[PDB]
DNA sequence: ATCGGATGTATATATCTGACACGTGCCTGGAGACTAGGGAGTAATCCCCTTGGCGGTTAAAACGCGGGGGACAGCGCGTACGTGCGTTTAAGCGGTGCTAGAGCTGTCTACGACCAATTGAGCGGCCTCGGCACCGGGATTCTCGA
DNA sequence: TCGAGAATCCCGGTGCCGAGGCCGCTCAATTGGTCGTAGACAGCTCTAGCACCGCTTAAACGCACGTACGCGCTGTCCCCCGCGTTTTAACCGCCAAGGGGATTACTCCCTAGTCTCCAGGCACGTGTCAGATATATACATCCGAT
C-alpha cells in the first residue's frame, strides 16, 4: 500500500502511495524512485560497493514485490554504511550545496509532486501580462554563472511563477535573502505547495539553501518601488509583459544602485544605443546590455533558442557623454 | 497660410545634429516622407476599426497599424516611443 | 505532472522531398539539384512566418486567442497576395 | 483661466498633436477618432523623422559637408537595413544610387 | 394533460397542453417559459418532424411523452 | 525487362500535375508546421481549420509560381536542372532576398 | 402612392443599386455620396462578372461538364489576356495552374 | 444569428442571362463572391481618393467613370464605362 | 507642330550612361532598341495616368503632382515634388 | 604609339563616374519631346508644367538604372559579361512585367 | 525508318450519392414622399507661367578606324539525378467526446463630438552672412608597356 | 620586376545665393462645458476546435544501376571598346504674347435625413441529377531491336 525511503542525515523519511502518481503517458514515476537511489549512491560514494552483489537493471514495476524487494532493503542495506554513524567519523556535513546534477533533480522532483493539472497553468487572458512560460534549468544555471554574486547581493523575480527560479538561485547562491512575486492566483497557489515541497526534500538529502520567500502581489505598487531600488540583481521573464508594464519597470529600474544586475527575456534598452540630446531621459543612459550565448530547450513555450539579455547599471556612461560636449 | 513639418523637422535636427543643416530640396523630400507614412498608418488603422466594427481610431489601433507596417527594430522603438508620449500626455 | 505545453520541435522536415518535387512539377521543371530541397525548405520558413505574425497580431487586436481564415486573409492582401475563396 | 499648454508639449513631443488630430479627422479614416490616437501618432512619425536625420547627418559628415543634401538622405536610407525595407519602392529625386561594382567585373 | 420537451442539452421540461393546441401553440408557450424563438425549434415524436398547421391529436400524442427538441439555429 | 529513359516520367509528372489542382503537401505535416511556427508568440493558439487551409493554398500557390521563375533562370544559363542559384536568383530580381 | 420600382430595375441592371448605395455610404470613402454612383458602379461590377461568367462557361463546355468548378474560373482568367491584367496578384484555391511546358523540355 | 448577405442571387441572375444551361458549385461561387468584393473596394477606394485630390466631398458617377479608367485594363475599360454611362442615362430618363 | 520620333532622340550614349550607373560594363549593340522599346512602354502606362487625373480635374495642364498621383498608383512612389 | 587603355579599364572608371553622381543621364530637351509626343495620343494640346517634365524624368531615369541592374544579374548567371536582350526580357519577366 | 511488345491512357457503360436548385414563408432593408441647408456649379476677373522664337557658345553626339577580348561552339569526362523495386513509416479516416470560447444580449458610464470664446504659435516677408561651388596649382596614384 | 603618362585626390583663393535668423500678424489650436452614444462589461449559450482511438494502405524511405547532363577546356572570330575628327543641336539667356490656373461671389439644385411602408432576399426544407467512381476494353505512346 506505500513504500519509504529513509534520510542519510537523519530527516523524516518518505511516502510512496502504491495508486501510484503516474503524471504523464509514461514516466510513470517509479522512475522517479529508483533515480533518487542512484543520487543517494554517491554522496557518500559508497553504495554502489555496498550494493552491487544483488542488485541489477530491472523491469517489471507493476509488481508490488519489485519495489518492496529495493526498497525496505534501502531502508537495510543502508545500515552496511550508516553503522559508522558514531563513534570516529560523523555523516556529511549540512553545510553543502548541491551539485548541478543533483540540483537538476530535485527541482524537477519536487516540480512533480507540487502541480496536479500544469494545464491549470494555461488558464489566462490571451496576449496580456499574466500569460505563462518558464526558464529551463540551463539558461538559469547560464545566469548564475554570468552574474558574480557576491556575498551581500539581493535577488528578487519579479513574475516567479510557481516559484521554480528563486529556488534554483537560493540553492546555488551564497546570499542574503531571496524573493519572489506573483500575481495570478493559480501559479501562486502552487508556489506554496512548492516551498513546502523544497524545504521537506532538501533536509532529506542534507543539503542548504540560502533563505528565500515566495509572496503574492503585484509588483508594479507602491510598496514595490521601494523594494525593487533596494535589491541588487533582478531577475524578470518580461517576453509578453507588453509595452505599458515595460515602461512601467523602467521607472522602477532608474532607481537601481551602482553594479545592479538585470536579466529579462526582452531589452529595455537597445543594444546600439546612440546618446544623443533627444533621449537624455531614456534608461539605456544609464545601463550596458549585452546578450547572452543561447541555448537550446531555454525557454518552456518554444523548442527554439531565445536568449536572455544582462543589464548592468552603470552612471559612468552620461558623464562620459557630458564628458564630452564642452570643448567643442 | 500654406503648411508643412519643415518647422518641426528642423526642430529634430537640432536635438539630433546641433549644427548641420538642410537644404530645401531635402526638406521637401522630409515632407514627403511624414505624409506618406501618415497615410500609411491611418489607413491601416482604418482597416482595423473597420474589421472588428468599431468606430473610433484610438491609441491602440494606432498600435497594431505600427507593428504591421514597420519592419523589425524600427516596429519595436516606434511602440515603446509612442507608449512614452501617451502616458506623459495622461499624467499631466 | 508534466508539462503545460508539448512543444513541437522540428516539423520543416515534414515538408518532405516527394512534396517538393509535385511542387516544381506544377512549375514545370523537368529536372531537380539535391540541393534544393534545403533551399526550399528556408523559404517557405521565411514565407509562412511572415504571413503568421500579420495573421497573429490581427488576432490579438481582435482579443481573440483563435486566428480565424479572415486574418488569413487580410494577412496575404496585406503582403500584395489576394487570396479568393475563403471568403472576403 | 490658465495658460494655454500645446499638446505636444504636455505630451513631451516636437510635433505637432493638434495637426495631426485635425488631418485624423479630415481624412475620412474614421468616424470617430479617440483622444491618445494622435498623440501615440506624432510621436511615431517623430521617431522615424530623428532615425533618417540621425543616419543623414551621419553621411553629410563623411562627405565634410555641413547640410543635409538629398545624396545624403539617398545614402543613410539604403545603407540601413530596415529603412530599406520601408522606403524599398520610394525614389528619392536627385538621390542617385549606391556605389556597387560587382565583384566578376572588377579586372584580374 | 402534460407533455415533457426534452432539450439536448439535457432539460425536460412540462408543459400544461391540451389536444387541440397546434405545433405553432407549443412552440409559442416555451418562449413564454425558457425564451426559446420559435424558429429555433424542431420536434420530435417516434422520429417525426412535427407541423405546425396540426395539432398534438393529429399524431396520436399521449399525456406524459417524451418530446425531443432539435436545436436549429440562424446560420452556422 | 521494360524501363523508360529518364525525362519521360518527369514529363509525364509535368502533365499529372499541371492538370489537377489538388493540395500536394500532406495536410497533417503542413498543419504540424503551422502551430510550431506560432509557438513563439508564448500565448496559446487555436487555428480555426478554415484558416490552416487557408495558408497551405497559399503556400502552394507561393512555391509553384516560384519554381516557374526559378525554371526560367535555368533554362538562361542553358541548363535543364534547376539548382540553388536558381532560386537565389528569381528571388532577388522578383524583390524578397535583395 | 404608386407601386414601388427599385433602382436596379430603372436602370436596366441585375446588381442591386440600392445595396451598392448602402456600402458606399457605410465604407468611409466620402462625406456624401452622389445618386448616379452606385447606378455607375453596380453596371460596371455586372459588367465584369459576365465576361468572367462567359469565359468559365466556355471552359467548362470544353471539358464537357455543365457546372462552373474554380478550375473553370483559373482556366478562363489566365487564358484572357485582360482580365489577367486584373487577377495578376490574386491566387484562386483550388484553381491550379495552366498547362505550359517549355519548348527546351521537351524531348528531341 | 444575424442573418447574411452576399452577390449570389445576383452573379446566379447573370449567369443564367449569359449560360442558360450551365450551372455553377458552391466553391466557385464563393470566388465570385470574393471578386466582387475585391472590385468594389478598389474602385470605391479609388474614386475616394479622387474626391479628395480635388477638395470635394462628394462621389459622383464622374469620379466613379475616371476610377474605372484608371484601374481597369485597355478594353475592358472601354466597355465598362460605356456599360455605366448607358446604366446612367436609363436611370435618369426614367 | 506634329512631332515624330524622339525616342532617337534617346541617344546611344543616354542609355550608356545609364548602364553604367546600374553597373553594366559591355553593352551588346542590341541593347539600345530594346531599351527605346523599355521607356516607350513605361512612359504610356505613366502619361496615360497622369492625363486622366488632369482630365478629371478640368484642366488642360499636367501638373507635377498628377505625375506623384499617377506613380504612386504603380507602386513607383516618388519623393521631391510635393507628394 | 599613343597611349591607350585595354578595353574595359575606361568603362569601370565611367562605372563609378555615375555611381557618384546624381545629376540626370539624358538630354532635357529630347526627353521633354518624347514626352510630348507620347501624351498627342490622350489629350490634344496639353500644357505641362515644367516640374511635371521633371518629375516624369526622374522616375524614367530610375527605372531603367534599377533595370540595369537586375539585368547584370541575368548576364552575369549566365556566366557573360556582356548585357544582351534576353537578359532585358528575363529580368522583366521575373519582375512581373513583360508576362 | 520501320516493327512489335508493353505500358500508359482514353473510351464507354453502370451505379450511386450529396449538393445544386427550387419553393415557401417572413422580416428587414430598400423605396416613396417630404423638408432644409449647403456643396458645388457658374460666371467673371487677375496675373502667373507656359509657349514660341532667336542667337551664340560649346558640350556632346556621330562617324570611323583598329584591335583584342569575349561569346560561342565543340569535345570529353565524371558525377549525380532519374527510374524502379522492395521495405517501412505515418497519413488519412471515421467515430466518439469534452469543453471552451466565440458570439450574443442587456445595462451603463465615460469619452469624444459639437460649440463658443480667446490668444500665441507658425507663417510670410525681410535681411545677411557663410557654406559651397568654382578656379587653379600642386602632389599622389593607377594603368600599361616594358 | 620599373619608368611614362594619364587620372585623381589634395591644398588655397574668390565670389555668391541660398539657408538661417528676426519680426509682424492672423487663425488655428486650446479652454471650457455639455450631451448622447459607442464601447466596456457581465452573463449566457452552444458550435467547433482539441484530443484520442484503431485500422487500412497510400505514400515516404531507402537502395542501386546507368545514363545523360553539368562542367571544364580549347579554339575561332567577330563584335564591342577606345580614340580621334567632324558635326550637330543642347543649353543658356533673352524677349514677347496670351492661355488658363487660381480665386471670389452668388445662388440653385442636389443630397442628407426623416417617417411610413412593403417586397425582395434570406433561411429552411426537400428531391433529383450531375459527376465521381469502377471495370473492362480499345488504342495511342514509348523504346529496344532490326
Ligand atoms: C512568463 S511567467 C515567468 C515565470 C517564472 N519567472 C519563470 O520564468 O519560470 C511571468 C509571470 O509574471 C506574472 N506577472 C505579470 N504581471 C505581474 C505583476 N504586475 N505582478 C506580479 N506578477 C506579475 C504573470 O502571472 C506570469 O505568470
Amino acid at each position: 500500500l506505500e513504500l519509504r525511503l529513509k534520510s542519510p542525515v537523519g530527516a523524516e523519511p518518505a511516502v510512496y502511495p502504491w495508486p501510484l502518481p503516474v503524471y504523464d503517458k509514461h514516466h510513470d514515476a517509479a522512475h522517479e524512485i529508483i533515480e533518487t537511489i542512484r543520487w543517494v549512491c554517491e554522496e557518500i560514494p559508497d553504495l554502489k560497493l555496498a550494493m552491487e552483489n544483488y542488485v541489477l537493471i530491472d523491469y517489471d514495476t507493476k509488481s508490488f514485490e519489485s519495489m518492496q524487494r529495493l526498497c525496505d532493503k534501502y531502508n537495510r542495506a543502508i545500515d552496511s554504511i550508516h553503522q559508522l554513524w558514531k563513534g570516529t567519523t560523523q555523516p556529511m556535513k549540512l553545510n553543502t550545496r548541491p551539485s548541478t546534477g543533483l540540483l537538476r533533480h530535485i527541482l524537477q522532483q519536487v516540480y512533480n509532486h507540487s502541480v496536479t493539472d500544469p494545464e491549470k497553468l494555461n488558464n489566462y487572458e490571451p496576449f496580456s501580462p499574466e500569460v505563462y512560460g518558464e526558464t529551463s534549468f540551463d539558461l538559469v544555471a547560464q545566469m548564475i554563472d554570468e552574474i558574480k554574486m557576491t556575498d551581500d547581493d539581493l535577488f528578487v523575480d519579479l513574475g516567479s511563477g510557481v516559484g521554480q527560479v528563486v529556488l534554483q538561485v537560493a540553492a546555488a547562491t551564497n546570499c542574503k535573502h531571496h524573493y519572489g512575486v506573483e500575481k495570478a492566483d493559480i501559479p501562486a497557489k502552487y508556489a506554496e505547495t512548492m516551498d513546502r515541497e523544497f524545504r521537506k526534500w532538501m533536509k532529506w538529502y542534507g543539503k542548504k539553501h540560502a533563505e528565500y520567500t515566495l509572496e503574492r502581489g503585484d509588483f508594479l505598487s507602491e510598496e514595490w518601488r521601494e523594494r525593487i531600488a533596494n535589491t541588487s540583481v533582478i531577475f524578470v521573464n518580461n517576453f509578453a509583459f507588453g509595452p505599458e508594464v515595460d515602461h512601467q519597470l523602467k521607472e522602477r529600474f532608474a532607481n537601481m544602485k551602482e553594479g545592479g544586475r538585470i536579466v529579462s527575456s526582452k531589452p529595455f534598452a537597445p543594444l546600439n544605443f546612440r546618446i544623443n540630446s533627444r533621449n537624455l531621459s531614456d534608461i539605456g543612459t544609464i545601463m550596458r546590455v549585452v546578450e547572452l550565448s543561447p541555448l537550446k530547450g531555454s525557454v518552456s513555450w518554444t523548442g527554439k533558442p531565445v536568449s536572455y539579455y544582462l543589464h548592468t547599471i552603470d552612471r559612468t556612461i552620461l558623464e562620459n557623454y557630458f564628458s564630452s560636449l564642452k570643448n567643442p | 497660410r500654406k503648411e508643412s513639418y519643415s518647422v518641426y523637422v528642423y526642430k529634430v535636427l537640432k536635438q539630433v545634429h546641433p549644427d548641420t543643416g538642410i537644404s530645401s530640396k531635402a526638406m521637401g523630400i522630409m515632407n514627403s516622407f511624414v505624409n506618406d507614412i501618415f497615410e500609411r498608418i491611418a489607413g491601416e488603422a482604418s482597416r482595423l476599426a473597420h474589421y472588428n466594427k468599431r468606430s473610433t481610431i484610438t491609441s491602440r489601433e494606432i498600435q497594431t497599424a505600427v507593428r504591421l507596417l514597420l519592419p523589425g527594430e524600427l516596429a519595436k522603438h516606434a511602440v515603446s516611443e509612442g507608449t512614452k508620449a501617451v502616458t506623459k500626455y495622461t499624467s499631466a | 505532472a508534466k508539462r503545460h505545453r508539448k512543444v513541437l520541435r522540428d516539423n520543416i522536415q515534414g515538408i518532405t522531398k516527394p512534396a517538393i518535387r509535385r511542387l516544381a512539377r506544377r512549375g514545370g521543371v523537368k529536372r531537380i539539384s539535391g540541393l534544393i530541397y534545403e533551399e526550399t525548405r528556408g523559404v517557405l520558413k521565411v514565407f509562412l512566418e511572415n504571413v503568421i505574425r500579420d495573421a497573429v497580431t490581427y488576432t490579438e487586436h481582435a482579443k481573440r486567442k483563435t486566428v480565424t481564415a479572415m486574418d488569413v486573409v487580410y494577412a496575404l492582401k496585406r503582403q500584395g497576395r489576394t487570396l479568393y475563396g475563403f471568403g472576403g | 483661466r490658465a495658460k494655454a499648454k500645446t499638446r505636444s508639449s504636455r505630451a513631451g513631443l516636437q510635433f505637432p498633436v493638434g495637426r495631426v488630430h485635425r488631418l485624423l479627422r479630415k481624412g475620412n479614416y474614421s468616424e470617430r477618432v479617440g483622444a491618445g490616437a494622435p498623440v501615440y501618432l506624432a510621436a511615431v512619425l517623430e521617431y522615424l523623422t530623428a532615425e533618417i536625420l540621425e543616419l543623414a547627418g551621419n553621411a553629410a559628415r563623411d562627405n565634410k559637408k555641413t547640410r543635409i543634401i538629398p545624396r545624403h538622405l539617398q545614402l543613410a536610407i539604403r545603407n540601413d537595413e530596415e529603412l530599406n525595407k520601408l522606403l524599398g519602392r520610394v525614389t528619392i529625386a536627385q538621390g542617385g544610387v549606391l556605389p556597387n561594382i560587382q565583384a566578376v567585373l572588377l579586372p584580374k | 394533460m402534460q407533455i415533457f420537451v426534452k432539450t439536448l442539452t439535457g432539460k425536460t421540461i412540462t408543459l400544461e397542453v391540451e389536444p387541440s393546441d397546434t405545433i405553432e401553440n407549443v412552440k409559442a408557450k416555451i418562449q413564454d417559459k425558457e425564451g426559446i424563438p420559435p424558429d429555433q425549434q424542431r420536434l420530435i415524436f417516434a422520429g417525426k418532424q412535427l407541423e405546425d398547421g396540426r395539432t398534438l391529436s393529429d399524431y396520436n400524442i399521449q399525456k406524459e411523452s417524451t418530446l425531443h427538441l432539435v436545436l436549429r439555429l440562424r446560420g452556422g | 525487362p521494360h524501363r523508360y529513359r529518364p525525362g519521360t516520367v518527369a514529363l509525364r509528372e509535368i502533365r499529372r500535375y499541371q492538370k489537377s489542382t489538388e493540395l500536394l503537401i500532406r495536410k497533417l505535416p503542413f498543419q504540424r508546421l503551422v502551430r510550431e511556427i506560432a509557438q513563439d508568440f508564448l500565448t496559446d493558439l487555436r487555428f480555426q481549420s478554415s484558416a490552416v487551409m487557408a495558408l497551405q493554398e497559399a503556400s502552394e500557390a507561393y512555391l509553384v509560381a516560384l519554381f516557374e521563375d526559378t525554371n526560367l533562370c535555368a533554362i538562361h544559363a542553358k541548363r535543364v536542372t534547376i539548382m540553388p542559384k536558381d532560386i537565389q536568383l528569381a528571388r532577388r530580381i522578383r524583390g524578397e532576398r535583395a
